């Protein structure tokens, strides 16, 4: 039946016109001829490419601009990722309407090398057996000191309000509910490591400040960067494992030690009123001052334009 | 019988059974006017039987009594009277009235839709003797989150046809055509007036959480843009007079609609600030034929439904920049209910796949129901022909000379330019147009149609239905 | 099943 | 709401008081269990620990429960010396704590290492498995614990496990073409974690690399887990055994030489480790534990009690500590429905006023 009738279902629609425009609001945000990666940040450090307040999207970001891909930035959440968090990239549209696939964070350094502005091996290369202990310091014992001291510090509550929430809405009910979950999540994920955690009250996981332990994230934390000041110091170059370039590793523990030093280098949590060394103070103590100069000279290489960026 | 009703009258006295939870003071409200007009003149049976013929559904209305307990035993008054006009001048009337279940409460599961999908429902009626009320539902599930509802309801002042109503809100919506889903979470005060002509007037005030969240893998760039918490608080007002024969399948009759909607302005806060309207105008209308007499059964309808969505700027200035609107409140269009033959919401913008709203929409209908042969015009099934065309458009500042390209607002007059743009894009070029042919019934719990659909202009990109299709509810254009 | 405890 | 946020002093990292040698402190663990003295991986470790740097009579060893002890985690010291509670191996040996640089900073590596990624790797061969859950594992949490608790502390240890190897992406029917992928992958995670063990000297003969004595001792929690527990599936085993040798020879001398006779020679509490479990096994203790093991699982009202439950213990462990936490905050049901009478009569009646 369908068979015969096909003649006559092809003759339709009888006119096609051209395609409906995007909304306003379409047209501002999603037209670029950059391809453009989705980062925590301000509308004003998006302008200028500023590194974001995000550990896990500068991590992304700082390598993108060592691949020397040229890109924008934008601020986004969460919701929007592909996977379920940020950071992501989209292409730019080929036509008005159509876009192609956005990448995720896994596939960010494939695109890179498909869009020369060259071997990128450098960026991706496998670590030595040796090497992938040490990125357990950057990935455990320094992003637990990072939620710890950011979502479950009294004193960082003003940074924290203003970073992630205030952003989001206006309403002082909605940004209420929306920091309790950001720091339920925060510390579920701190409450799972070993030296701050580990303690468990039913089937359902830790989710608050009382089953964290702060001075074993606090030790962890000062006893990973010191260790960490010592394998730098190992290498005859300014970078870790006496690459001439930075890699993956350094990219990885720059996003840790810049946003430590940029928000929690203050005198307040160094005062006795506190009695402990902050993050960022740790961070330009360790060792001899080897992670200061490295994240200078980071800096210098992802960020050449950049001033200003101590505090 | 007739002649009983042509005599002189006059009422005595009227007793209500069974009526314990109620106040006798709501009662009074429905019962002094027909009180009041007692032995007004002869023949007031024409009239009584009528006014109490009000009261009947004015007490159904009140939702407390079961519908069956309206056992109505008027006779002639026993006790005589001092030279009566009539021998049943004088009567006696006792209602008897049963009311429904104080507490209702039900749960359930049904493994058929999810593997762990249950619902918990409680009712709660006549809460102090005057016909509050309080319905409580739960549901959970799988892949899902829990829904919770908590409403409570009361007439004002004793008076059944003005309701104020007060509901706590927390729900997820899927929402397939822009490969999202949107989860709700607010409160609504609601305040309903039936007016005495029938007209229906409704204000409600709404303060929601609206999340985007659950994006589809395929989910265009204006969707992922859009992702992310907005809070709403508005005060809209829907109006509705509804004239129609049979308001589930129209064969004489018009309908209007009003829905104004004003957000975030004013004293109103929120993230988005707006004004928004929808008018929908509807009709039918009877054709006789020689071959037959009295009720042919073929009619003739029409359709008629605008919207226009404005941007605002927030706090007490009419002029200031405006927010772009986003996908939550962008009108969508298409479908088996608002434009027959295309996909759900298969009319205005597309991205990619995704189907984003617009800002300014007009759809219309012309359509003729006719009955089957053999079939008598009563039957509540009947066939149809009918011809659909939408337009869907959106906002854009492409006439603006310049702005700051760090804002994205949009100043006074350029929101204005822009609208006027948008509306002078609906009257130029053909609608998106379909036409076909369908059974419609009308069985009054929601009209089913089957129906064949053919579409005839389209903006590339909009998805067309060629097939049959099926759309059940209670609203068509 | 669906219970329904009406009263 | 205060249950989010670093606790307030009266008027954050206090640092806990130095240890010296002399004072007895107790040291609460998990039961014996594979022919070992304990059966979790820190507390294994924990014990190795006690019994190389203390003497045997400076300290005790206690059967015991994340219940019974204040800091709801095991293993626990408890320093009697100044009553201090110190949860967590990592915590225990800095409190017992008495090219240098570069052997400093890789024991560091390897403590986090172990932690971060070879706890999964275990956690996915004894609990996320429900072959040796429920033939290995299971008997063995329920032969160490009073009566009642089997049936609330083993399915909250199995539930923290599953959760610390979620991030591996494999599940339970991978223990077993599809049983061909789940078998590759199974290989391929307990390659890319034993691959970096591999590379330390742990039997400290020389060559390699040379750690610390604390990280060894770590190193042993974990791995002996991994290879002695016999399991309905020693795919586990069977990778160790023959793709590192290495690793299989530093277990079985560690283990001959630490722990010589099943290590029932060390100083359990009371003679025994049944007997240890005693002085925290009476009717009453564990009753109160198996009660507020219960109370968690209220859908509603459970979350608050643990939430409010953890910051009251929470405080107990830093007041013994020296610190000095801040206090912290806490018919007409009859009316309606019932006692009043009904608002109106059955029957309501009006007439014609004169
Ligand atoms: C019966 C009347 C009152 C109305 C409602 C019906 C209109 C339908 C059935 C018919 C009438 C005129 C037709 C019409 C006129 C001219 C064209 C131009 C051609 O290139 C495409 C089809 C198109 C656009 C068709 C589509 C179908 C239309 C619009
Ligand atoms: C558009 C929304 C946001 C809000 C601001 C608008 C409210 C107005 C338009 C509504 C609110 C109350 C309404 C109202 C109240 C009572 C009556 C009496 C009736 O016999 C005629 C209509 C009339 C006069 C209606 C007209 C429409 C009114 C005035
Ligand atoms: C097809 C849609 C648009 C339906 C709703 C049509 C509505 C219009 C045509 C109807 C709705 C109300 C009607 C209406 C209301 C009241 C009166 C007053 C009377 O003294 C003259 C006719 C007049 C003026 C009629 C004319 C026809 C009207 C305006
Ligand atoms: C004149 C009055 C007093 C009495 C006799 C009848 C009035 C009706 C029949 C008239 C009054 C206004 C008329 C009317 C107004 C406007 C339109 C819009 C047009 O697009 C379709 C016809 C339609 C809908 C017509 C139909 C016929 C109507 C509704
Ligand atoms: C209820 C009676 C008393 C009177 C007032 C009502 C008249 C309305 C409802 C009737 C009268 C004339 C009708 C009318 C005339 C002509 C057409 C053109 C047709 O293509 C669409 C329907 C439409 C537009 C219908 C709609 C319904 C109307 C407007
Ligand atoms: C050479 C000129 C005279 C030709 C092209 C113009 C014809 C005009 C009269 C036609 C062309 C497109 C038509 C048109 C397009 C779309 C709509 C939307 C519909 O909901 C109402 C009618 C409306 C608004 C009609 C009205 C009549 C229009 C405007
Ligand atoms: C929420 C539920 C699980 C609660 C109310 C039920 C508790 C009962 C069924 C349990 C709790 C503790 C249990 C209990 C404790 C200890 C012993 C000693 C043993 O030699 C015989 C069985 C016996 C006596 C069991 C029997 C079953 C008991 C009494
Ligand atoms: C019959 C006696 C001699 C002994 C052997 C029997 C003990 C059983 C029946 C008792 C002991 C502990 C009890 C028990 C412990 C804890 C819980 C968790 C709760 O959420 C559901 C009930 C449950 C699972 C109950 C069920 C009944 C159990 C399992
Ligand atoms: C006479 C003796 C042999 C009885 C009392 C035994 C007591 C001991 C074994 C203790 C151990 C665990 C206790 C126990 C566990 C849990 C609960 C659930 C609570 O909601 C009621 C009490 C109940 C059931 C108590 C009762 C006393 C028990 C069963
Ligand atoms: C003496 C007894 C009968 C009194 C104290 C009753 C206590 C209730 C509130 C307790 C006892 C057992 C508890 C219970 C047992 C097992 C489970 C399965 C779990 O997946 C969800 C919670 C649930 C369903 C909890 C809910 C709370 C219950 C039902
Ligand atoms: C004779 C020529 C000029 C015609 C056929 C060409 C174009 C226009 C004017 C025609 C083509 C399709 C027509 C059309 C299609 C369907 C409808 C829906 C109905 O509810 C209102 C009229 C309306 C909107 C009419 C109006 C006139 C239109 C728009
Ligand atoms: C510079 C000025 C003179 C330009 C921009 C023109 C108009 C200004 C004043 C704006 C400010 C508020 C606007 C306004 C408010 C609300 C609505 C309701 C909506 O349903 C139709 C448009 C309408 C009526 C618009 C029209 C344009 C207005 C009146």
């Amino acid at each position: 039946i369908p068979r015969p009738l096909q003649r006559l279902f092809d003759y339709f629609p009888l006119r096609i016109y051209e395609p409906n425009e995007l909304p306003e609001r379409s047209q501002q945000l999603t037209s670029g001829d950059l391809p453009t990666l989705y980062v925590f940040s301000t509308d004003s450090d998006a302008r200028l490419g500023l590194p974001s307040f995000n550990p896990g999207c500068l991590k992304w970001q700082t390598l993108l601009r060592l691949a020397n891909l040229d890109f924008r930035i934008l601020p986004s959440t969460n919701h929007s990722s592909p996977t379920g968090s940020l950071p992501f990239l989209l292409p730019p549209r080929t036509s008005p309407t159509a876009s192609p696939a956005p990448i995720p964070a896994s596939g960010l350094l494939s695109f890179a090398r498909k869009n020369p502005w060259l071997d990128l091996g450098h960026l991706d290369a496998d670590l030595p057996p040796r090497a992938q202990a040490y990125l357990a310091l950057i990935t455990h014992s320094l992003r637990n000191a990072w939620l710890c001291a950011l979502y479950l510090d009294p004193t960082h509550d003003a940074l924290l309000r203003r970073l992630y929430v205030d952003p989001a809405s206006s309403s002082r009910a909605v940004r209420a509910a929306l920091l309790h979950q950001l720091r339920r999540a925060a510390a579920e994920q701190v409450a799972t490591a070993s030296s701050g955690g580990g303690k468990i009250v039913s089937l359902a996981p830790v989710d608050s400040a009382d089953g964290i332990d702060e001075e074993a994230v606090y030790r962890s934390a000062r006893d990973a960067l010191d260790a960490l000041a010592s394998l730098l110091r190992e290498s005859e170059t300014a970078w870790f494992f006496g690459t001439e370039r930075p890699g993956s590793f350094d990219a990885a523990l720059f996003s840790y030690t810049h946003l430590m030093v940029e928000y929690m280098s203050e005198e307040e949590d160094t005062e006795s009123a506190k009695g402990r060394v902050s993050l960022g103070r740790m961070v330009k103590e360790a060792g001899n001052g080897e992670l200061a100069e490295h994240r200078e000279r980071m800096l210098g290489v992802a960020w050449p334009e950049w001033d200003g960026y101590r505090r | 019988l007739d002649e009983h009703i042509l005599t002189p009258a006059s009422i005595s006295t009227l007793e209500v059974h069974g009526a314990t939870n109620t106040r006798r003071s709501l009662l009074d409200q429905i019962f002094k006017p027909v009180l009041e007009d007692t032995a007004a003149a002869g023949t007031t049976l024409g009239q009584v039987l009528d006014r109490v013929g009000a009261a009947t559904k004015k007490l159904a209305r009140f939702d407390i009594f079961k519908e069956e307990g309206f056992g109505v035993f008027l006779s002639e008054a026993a006790p005589p009277q001092s030279a009566p006009p009539t021998d049943r001048t004088d009567l006696d009337i006792s209602i008897r009235v049963k009311e429904k279940s104080r507490l209702v409460f039900s749960a359930g599961t049904d493994f058929g839709n999810a593997e762990g999908s249950a619902y918990t429902n409680a009712v709660v009626r006549n809460i102090f003797g005057g016909a509050e009320t309080l319905t409580v539902n739960a549901s959970t599930g799988t892949r899902t989150r829990s829904a919770y509802n908590a409403t409570f309801s009361t007439p004002i002042n004793g008076n059944p046809d003005l309701r104020l109503s007060v509901e706590a809100l927390r729900s997820a919506t899927q929402k397939p055509w822009a490969s999202h889903e949107e989860h709700l979470t607010g409160a609504n005060l609601r305040l309903a007036w039936l007016t005495e002509k029938g007209d229906t007037h409704a204000l409600a005030y709404s303060s929601v959480w609206r999340q985007l969240t659950g994006l589809a893998p395929t989910a265009s760039p204006t969707v992922r843009a859009d992702a992310g918490d907005s809070l709403k608080s508005s005060l809209t007002h829907t109006f509705t007079r509804d004239r129609r024969d049979n308001p589930m399948l129209p064969q004489s009759g018009y309908l209007f609609r009003s829905v104004s909607e004003l957000a975030g302005w004013g004293p109103l806060n929120g993230d988005v600030s707006f004004a928004k309207t929808e008018v929908e105008a509807s009709g039918a209308l009877p054709v006789a034929i020689p071959g037959l007499a009295g009720k042919s059964g073929v009619s003739v309808g029409g359709g008629l439904r605008l919207g226009v969505l404005y941007p605002l700027p927030l706090g007490y200035s009419l002029t200031g920049a405006a927010q772009p609107s986003r996908i939550n409140d962008r009108f969508q269009l298409g479908g088996p209910n608002d434009v027959r033959g295309f996909k759900i919401g298969g009319l205005g913008p597309h991205d990619g796949v995704d189907a984003v709203g617009g800002d300014v929409f007009a759809a219309g209908s012309v359509n003729a129901l006719l009955p089957l042969p053999r079939t008598g015009p009563d039957s509540p099934l009947r066939l149809q022909l009918y011809a659909n065309a939408g337009r869907l458009v959106a906002l854009n500042s492409k006439g603006t000379d310049k702005e700051g390209k760090e804002g994205l607002a949009m100043d006074s007059a350029a929101v204005f330019k822009g609208v006027k743009s948008a509306v002078g894009k609906l009257t130029n070029g053909i609608p998106s147009l379909a036409a076909g042919v369908g059974l419609v019934y009308a069985h009054p719990v929601a009209r089913f149609e089957l129906n064949f659909s053919l579409p005839l202009v389209l903006r590339r990109g909009e998805e067309g239905r060629k097939g049959l299709q099926v759309g059940v509810g209670i609203s068509f254009l | 099943w669906n219970w329904s405890k009406s009263f | 709401s205060s249950a989010w946020s670093h606790p307030q002093f009266e008027k954050s990292a206090w640092s806990h008081p130095q240890f010296e040698k002399g004072g007895a402190v107790q040291l609460h663990v998990w039961g014996p269990a594979f022919g070992l003295p304990s059966i979790d991986a820190e507390c294994l470790a924990a014990i190795a620990y006690l019994a190389q740097t203390l003497g045997s009579a400076d300290y005790q060893l206690i059967q015991s429960s994340p219940s019974a002890v204040p800091t709801q985690h095991l293993p626990t010291l408890y320093d009697s010396r100044t009553s201090t509670w110190i949860g967590g191996f990592t915590s225990i040996t800095a409190h017992l704590h008495t090219t240098a640089a570069s052997a400093t900073a890789d024991g560091t590596a390897y403590t986090a290492f172990l932690s971060a990624h070879a706890a999964p790797l275990l956690a996915l061969s004894l609990y996320v498995s429900s072959a040796n859950y429920g033939a290995a594992t299971r008997p063995a949490y329920s032969a160490v614990l009073p009566l009642p608790l089997p049936w609330t502390e083993p399915p909250a240890v199995r539930a923290a496990m599953a959760r610390r190897a979620a991030h591996l992406g494999l599940s339970s029917l991978d223990a077993d073409t599809p049983e061909q992928k789940s078998r590759i992958r199974l290989e391929e995670a307990a390659r890319e974690v034993l691959d970096v063990l591999a590379e330390v000297d742990w039997a400290a003969g020389g060559g390699g690399r040379q750690v610390a004595a604390e990280v060894r001792c770590l190193a042993f929690g974990y791995l002996a887990l991994m290879l002695l527990p016999d399991v309905p599936r020693p795919w586990l085993r069977e990778i160790m055994e023959g793709r590192y040798p290495a690793l299989c020879t530093f277990v079985r001398d560690f283990r001959a030489r630490v722990f010589p006779q099943g290590g029932k020679l060390l100083p359990w509490a009371d003679g025994g480790a049944q007997a240890s479990a005693s002085a925290s096994a009476s009717a009453s203790a564990v009753a109160l534990r198996f009660v507020r093991a219960v109370m968690a699982e209220v859908p509603l009202v459970g979350e608050w009690w643990s939430r409010w439950w953890t910051a009251r213990k929470k405080r107990e462990v830093l007041a013994s500590k020296g610190a000095k936490p801040a206090p912290s905050n806490d018919g007409a049901g009859v009316f309606f429905y019932r006692g009043l009478p009904p608002f109106g009569e059955a029957v309501q009646v009006w007439r014609k006023p004169v």
